[PDB]
């Protein structure tokens, strides 16, 4: 009966909408992180957070600056994706 | 409780709110940073920024909630001020009225 | 004439007002912008990071045009006895009304009470010269403003001239394209 | 349903409005405190405070 | 026309959303792949790796076709001022709406939204443009796109190449073809 | 304009305003053909 009611090529249809929804959701809740992201920017100064991480990274003895931004088979597989 | 009475309640309150709101801000503000030592410790550096943000965001909300405070209070303090002299004055009449 | 002077006063006071938290708010989200600058040229997005600078060059023309408005706005403010004493408008007011008026279209998603400001403006001075000023026939609307609302793209010097110099702050290696360079 | 009744474009939409309103809410706040500060500018001399 | 320019401007922005999350996703699943190629060739299943590789360099191309239409809606956002100024379409925008126009009906699976920026499109710039762009008579459309989104099977020597290039890196023993490597 | 808010508060993806088989075409083209 229920692999009648709900057969292969129908469960094939479900999960597929189940995969495209959560991508949905997933873009819906970026849109929204980055709306409060901007609507309290001034509360969250870029400079002011990269100084805090400098300042614990040097107590924690951690040799890393944290004001500038921070594999080989996909890059072989790239320049293959040129050459041809 | 007169009118301004009920007014100058209400803004006493909302001074005190706004001072409260600040003193938590200041003290999140001290367990963030907890959190960002114990993340680099741990090299989650995502995590170490995640509550870095946190930690900048509670210092400066503490600072708007507090400089708020100060103007809601001054505010109480002038409706203090015409709580009490609408008060001798009523008194004033009074005296004026009964001597006359 | 539908002219009210406490409408405009009042609507003046706003404008600087929002035009000032405006500016502090986009100069912030400017800084944020640079360095998703720097990780696309720090993975080598050299092509999308042109297009990305774009953005940030609107951003920080219209910055310096939101300034340009806030003084002209003052200025009306400042001499606002002569708004409201004369029927003519003062030599030392033409360029801040014409240009408030041509601005109040364009910027009137950001401001709304910018609007406002040059209704009353064109009702104080008439609805033709009103339309000479958004047109710019009256020849008086201030060129630095204009330049920085201009709807057209920058020179692809000066897309190269910021990336170059973004490319410096966040110690990250970019070569710029020798064509555009070349006409520098 | 959910995805229907809310979809990405009024969320958008929703999203730029509350931004936008809470711009007009800071501009309010600052001309609530200007007028404090005028108000009692007597009680705080500025030459008293440096 | 139906033409409505912030309709234009939501989507576009959704648009850019939706294909930085597919790039992520698809790029992670690759990595996956990858690892079953491996693992067909660790137990001599050669003859269908080289099937199972054809599934993956259509992958790799649809993110890099991906990462260019971004790029295009993003250059549309930073110039909208030009659009939504003129009734012509302008030199630098030509590129980037006859190339939305033409890929909207291959990607309309997997980004929804892209539709609905070409249907906007095809309402500014007139149907018979529309048709136009989509068989590529206007001669415009990104010649990099179309051969990203080809429905033709890959060089067997990139198939070959891209197996060679697997079978190092999990340390697989591999022996490619000699007549489709000798082709080269 | 009644229609079009109530389809836009149901994420309906329609217009109001505007006006809104194979087999009688195909047979409408022989009709015209002979």
């Amino acid at each position: 009966a229920t692999l009648k009611t709900m057969n292969l090529e129908k469960i094939s249809a479900l999960m597929d909408k189940f995969e495209h929804q959560f991508e949905t959701l997933d873009v819906q809740t970026q849109q929204m992180e980055d709306t409060v992201s901007s609507t309290t920017t001034l509360t969250t100064p870029q400079n002011q957070v990269d100084m805090l991480l400098q300042e614990m990274a040097d107590e924690a003895g951690l040799d890393l600056n944290m004001e500038l931004p921070q594999d080989e088979l996909s890059q072989r597989l790239a320049r293959l994706r040129d050459q041809v | 409780m007169s009118n301004m009475e009920k007014h100058l309640f209400n803004l006493k309150f909302a001074a005190k709110e706004l001072s409260r709101s600040a003193k938590k801000c200041d003290k999140e503000e001290k367990a963030e940073k907890a959190k960002i030592k114990k993340a680099i410790q741990k090299g989650n550096m995502e995590v170490a920024r995640i509550h870095a943000e946190n930690a900048i965001r509670q210092k400066n909300q503490a600072v708007n909630f507090l400089r708020m405070s100060a103007r809601v209070d001054a505010v109480a303090a002038r409706v203090q001020t015409a709580v009490t002299m609408g008060k001798v004055t009523k008194s004033m009449a009074g005296v004026v009225k009964s001597m006359d | 004439s539908g002219f009210k002077a406490e409408r405009l006063r009042v609507n003046l006071r706003l404008v600087i007002n929002r035009l000032k938290l405006l500016e502090k708010k986009k100069t912030e989200l400017a800084q944020k912008a640079r360095k998703e600058i720097a990780d696309y040229l720090a993975a080598g997005k050299d092509e999308r990071a042109r297009i990305r600078v774009e953005h940030i060059i609107r951003e920080d023309y219209l910055v310096e045009a939101m300034e340009i408005l806030e003084l002209y706005c003052d200025l009306l403010l400042a001499r606002f006895g002569l708004i409201q004493s004369m029927k003519e408008l003062d030599s030392g007011l033409a360029e801040s009304v014409s240009t408030l008026i041509w601005a109040a279209p364009r910027l009137q998603s950001e401001v709304a009470e910018l609007k406002i400001v040059a209704d009353q403006l064109c009702a104080k001075y008439s609805k033709e010269y009103g339309k000479l000023c958004r047109t710019n026939q009256i020849g008086t609307v201030n060129d630095r403003l204009m330049h920085k609302l201009s709807v057209e793209a920058p020179p692809k010097i000066l897309v190269e001239r910021y990336l170059i110099e973004i490319a410096k702050n966040y110690n990250v290696p970019y070569e710029p394209d020798s064509v555009v360079m070349a006409e520098a």
